[PDB]
């Protein structure tokens, strides 16, 4: 269950700057 | 300027 | 953190807090790999030059919090340390080579939602994830300049080339670490600070959307400094070890 957290990946909710590191894995 | 933690842990 | 911001509540559940007893301060950053280990930077316990040898009873692991300085009742967890385990072949004489060490709790946390283990990458993931110009994330409550934060910051930084990170510095470099930071020309900024060492730098897997711990917030010259970049503990080439102690005293 490591990597999921509670508050976002549980809920299907994104913190304010995930984004930014996503769209670097180019 | 840490706050006082509960004396049952610095035990 | 230096320009960094503040994080959300629950952004980092596997984020820890070194607290020293006496007297109460802030002593490093570390992270939750599961119920019973935290993962930190060995410096944060051992370095001689400065005469810096933290035993078991020395220390306090304060775990689910978001500020700094506050006792957050109800949410964070305090807890006390069974045992200690520096890599036996931390070089503390030179370059922090294989700085890393683990800490067994006294009892088990429970989780919630402020306090979850990260993951582990396992070879696959480190391979593709670990590369230049490829973001992780920074925590910590350290120096917001080389005055402190009231709440845990936050900072992404783009992983370096192995050759820049080599030519940014006159210590010896080892695979067993990875730099990151901004170049000087790419106009943003960032970095880890005092405080913030044994802190995680993780990257979330568009594989599978978990959080790995990539790397640990181990040295650097000066806090976000032009031409200068932070220095992490490769965590994948020591997982080796840390496997070994996990499963022959856990
Ligand atoms: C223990 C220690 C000793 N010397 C440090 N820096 C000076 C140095 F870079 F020349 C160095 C590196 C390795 C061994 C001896 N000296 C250092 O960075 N740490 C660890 C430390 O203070 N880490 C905190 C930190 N980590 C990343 C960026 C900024 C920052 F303050």
């Amino acid at each position: 269950d490591c990597g999921l957290r509670p508050l976002f990946e549980k809920k299907s909710l994104e913190d304010k700057t995930e984004r930014e590191l996503l769209e670097s894995y180019i | 300027d840490f706050e006082e933690i509960p004396e049952e842990y610095l035990q | 953190i230096v320009e960094g911001s503040d994080a959300e509540i629950g952004m980092s559940p596997w984020q820890v807090m070194l607290f020293r007893k006496s007297p109460q301060e802030l002593l490093c950053g570390a992270s939750l790999i599961s119920d019973r280990w935290v993962l930190t930077a060995a410096h944060c316990l051992l370095y001689p030059p400065w005469d810096k040898n933290f035993t078991e009873n020395d220390l306090l692991v304060r775990i689910g919090k978001h500020s700094r300085t506050r006792y957050e009742r109800n949410i964070e967890k305090i807890s006390m340390l069974e045992k200690i385990y520096i890599h036996p072949r931390y070089n503390w004489r030179e370059n922090l080579d294989r700085d890393i060490a683990l800490m067994k709790l006294k009892k088990p946390v429970a989780f919630s939602d402020y306090i979850h283990p990260v993951c582990l990458p396992d070879r696959e993931t480190a391979a593709s994830l670990l590369q230049a110009g490829y973001k992780g994330r920074v925590t910590g409550w350290g120096n917001l300049k080389e005055g402190q934060p009231s709440v845990l910051q936050v900072v992404n930084l783009p992983i370096v080339e192995r050759p820049v990170c080599k030519d940014s510095t006159r210590i010896r470099i080892t695979d067993n670490m990875f730099c990151a930071g901004y170049k000087p020309d790419e106009g943003k900024r960032g970095d880890a600070c005092e405080g913030d060492s044994g802190g995680p730098f993780v990257m979330k897997s568009p594989f599978n959307n978990r959080w790995y711990q990539m790397g640990i917030v181990s040295w650097g010259e000066g806090c976000d400094r032009d031409g200068k970049y932070g220095f992490y503990t490769h965590v994948f080439r020591l997982k080796k070890w840390i496997q070994k102690v996990i499963d022959q005293f856990g």
